[PDB]
């Protein structure tokens, strides 16, 4: 329906070289794609909840002077957010990058019953409460 | 010996209100290690008999 | 036809024929009483028809909450899986201003013992634990050895009464905790641990002491079961209004001028039961400041409502209180209402067993402000405030005892808001 020339291109995406990247910083990174893990300190799970891509961990040395943490790597605090695993694998094989997909874990589904601790015949009884 | 005989077997962990009560009347107070005798007299861990002492103030720990 | 005036109870229709103890406790006292008689026609009648007996009845429990009975022990009367059936009789009264208890124990044992036997028989239980609390230590051993005599009179054990039943009866004693008068956890001490309620569910109908089926009669509850059975449902229904019926235990207590235990009929008016049997209010009628009704746990009401309000639980729930335990604590006028109450929530922050936030923290809080309102040292802001402090502890806790504690504050600030505020007043001027 859209009255304007269209074309066919059949060639997978790959805009590496449209975005100034060095290419140091496209060949030798490793991509990892993952939802991150429940921060085991807390109960709450909205951080568990979307993709994440992050790199690999580079250098970090001593400042001479003020002993503060230099750092030579540009992409050391980049964090990407996605909605879904493809659309996270989707937008590093178009950059270049190599990537390792790690698939979620979410936590299985259990049996509780609060009368379980006063069982009869049973070691799920509790001595305290 | 009759009072761990007033319930199921295998739960001689109810008799730890009687005895331990019953080790009072004996000695007129609780000492710790008043406590840690009827914990192996019913095979309990000292601790669910240090709760109870604590949790009931009929029993005099001093 | 159905009556319209309730008490002047008459001494051919009490129960508790020895609730003075002016007779033989012992057995062949309670046996010459009316106790003990044809008991193995009432076990070989079956548990349906002593269930059908106590339903119609319409007795209902006398803990302080009063469930209907007869509804609640059928929820044992179901098939009997490979665990074994118990019955727990809750002798731990411990409710401020309740005394009832006590005196079956003393004085009528052998009507609690027959009383196991027949609620036991109704359940399909094979033994009775009555727990009851430590500091009713002669008490205690007045059941014991009525026990025994009923053991060796063939009454209760190996084939009781000659019915093909076997039951036991066992005497568990507790060890000085208010708590462990709550049905979850009574059980709990049982079982040896600290007196901590359970949540529901599960039921103790269906998961109870030792992880059994359990149900937890009162003493009174379970000490009216064998004459409701031996003269029917219909004579103990005849009392009381609808939904009320029965004869009730009462515990006239504080400023009366004869502070008495007696039975008397449900629906009795209140000041018909103060005036005839308690020898009326210290100073006059017209000396009375305000009446607790059934225990600590009761909120309070005050004069105007005590003059034509009857005794039973749908009457004094209309008057924004309860029945509870039908210990009624009378003060008058020179009473100190708001240390009255005060040291009332002092007692709930003393018996919490701090397994629950609300109560745990609650209670204590309340009591600090309580504390707080006895001197004036606040400011009238501050009632307000308590009202709602007492609303998250109603309902939002694993017990009733938060709910215990709620309720004495929230009558105290119903009924007698004037004086807190006078109170702060004082305090304010002099420490201006
Ligand atoms: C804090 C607390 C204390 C209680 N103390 C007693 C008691 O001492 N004696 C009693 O019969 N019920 C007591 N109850 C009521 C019990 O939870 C329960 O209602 C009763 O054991 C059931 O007996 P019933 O069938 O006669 O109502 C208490 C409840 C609470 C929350
Ligand atoms: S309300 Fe109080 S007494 Fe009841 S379970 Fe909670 S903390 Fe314990």
């Amino acid at each position: 329906t859209r009255d304007t020339q269209l074309i066919t291109v059949d060639e997978k995406l790959d805009i590496t070289t449209i975005t100034g990247v060095p290419e140091e910083h496209i060949k030798t990174r490793k991509a990892r794609i993952f939802v991150p893990a429940r921060n085991n300190m807390q109960s709450g799970v909205n951080n568990t909840k979307k993709w994440k891509m992050e790199f690999d961990t580079r250098e970090r040395w001593e400042n001479p002077l003020m002993g503060w943490a230099s750092t030579a790597d540009p992409l050391s605090n980049l964090v990407l957010t996605f909605s879904t695993k493809e659309d996270a694998v989707a937008f590093a094989e178009k950059n270049g990058w190599s990537y390792d997909v790690e698939e979620r874990k979410v936590p299985k589904p259990k049996s509780k019953s609060y009368g379980a601790n006063f069982s009869w015949n049973k070691r799920t009884r509790v001595s305290t409460k | 010996e009759a009072i761990v005989k007033n319930y199921p077997e295998g739960h001689k962990a109810a008799a730890v209100l009687p005895v331990l009560d019953l080790a009072q009347r004996q000695n007129g107070w609780l000492p710790i290690s008043a406590m840690n005798k009827v914990a192996e007299i019913l095979q309990v861990p000292p601790m669910r008999v240090y709760e109870v002492a604590t949790f009931y103030t009929m029993y005099n720990r001093k | 036809p159905k009556k319209t005036s309730f008490g002047s109870l008459k001494d051919e229709d009490r129960i508790f024929t020895n609730l003075y103890g002016r007779h033989d406790w012992r057995l062949k006292g309670a046996q010459s009483r009316g106790d003990w008689y044809k008991t193995k026609e009432i076990l070989l009648k079956g548990p349906d028809w002593i269930l059908g007996e106590v339903k119609t009845s319409g007795l209902r429990g006398r803990g302080g909450a009063g469930f209907p009975t007869g509804l609640k022990w059928s929820f044992m009367n179901k098939p009997s899986d490979g665990r074994p059936k118990y019955l727990v009789v809750n002798a731990d009264e411990g409710e401020p201003g309740t005394c009832k208890d006590r005196e079956i124990i003393r004085h009528d044992p052998h009507k609690l013992v027959e009383g196991c036997l027949v609620g036991g028989r109704a359940m399909g239980a094979r033994a009775a634990y009555i727990y009851i609390r430590g500091e009713f230590y002669n008490e205690a051993s007045n059941l014991q050895v009525a026990i025994r005599e009923a053991y060796e009179a063939g009454l209760i054990g190996k084939n009781a009464c000659g019915s093909g039943y076997d039951f036991d009866v066992f005497v568990v004693r507790g060890a000085g905790a208010y708590i462990c008068g709550e049905e979850t956890a009574l059980i709990e001490s049982i079982e040896g641990k600290q007196g901590k309620p359970r949540l529901k569910p599960p039921f103790p109908a269906d998961v109870g002491v030792f992880g059994c089926p359990t149900t937890v009669a009162n003493v009174e509850t379970v000490a009216v079961s064998p004459t409701i059975c031996r003269r029917g449902g219909a004579w103990f229904a005849s009392f009381g209004r609808e939904r009320n019926s029965g004869t009730k235990l009462f515990n006239i207590s504080g400023h009366v001028n004869n502070p008495c235990t007696v039975e008397e009929e449900m629906s009795v008016p209140l000041k018909e039961l103060i005036e005839k049997h308690a020898g009326g209010v210290t100073g006059g009628w017209d000396n009375l400041l305000a009446v607790i009704p059934g225990g600590s746990s009761t909120p309070l009401i005050p004069k105007s409502v005590c003059e034509t309000v009857l005794m039973d639980f749908d009457a004094l729930i209309q008057a924004q209180t309860g029945l509870g335990t039908a210990a009624v604590i009378v003060m008058d006028r020179s009473t100190d209402i708001v240390k009255a109450i005060a040291r009332l929530i002092e007692f709930y922050k003393h018996e919490s067993c701090g397994q629950c936030t609300p109560c745990r923290e609650g209670v204590d809080w309340m009591n600090k402000v309580m504390a707080r309102f006895v001197r004036g040292d606040a400011r009238p802001a501050e009632i307000d405030s308590l009202w709602e402090i007492s609303k998250q502890i109603e309902g939002h806790t694993i017990c009733a005892l938060g709910d215990g504690a709620a309720w004495p504050v929230q009558g105290l600030i119903r009924h007698f808001r004037p004086e807190l505020e006078e109170r702060m007043q004082q305090f304010a001027q002099q420490h201006q």
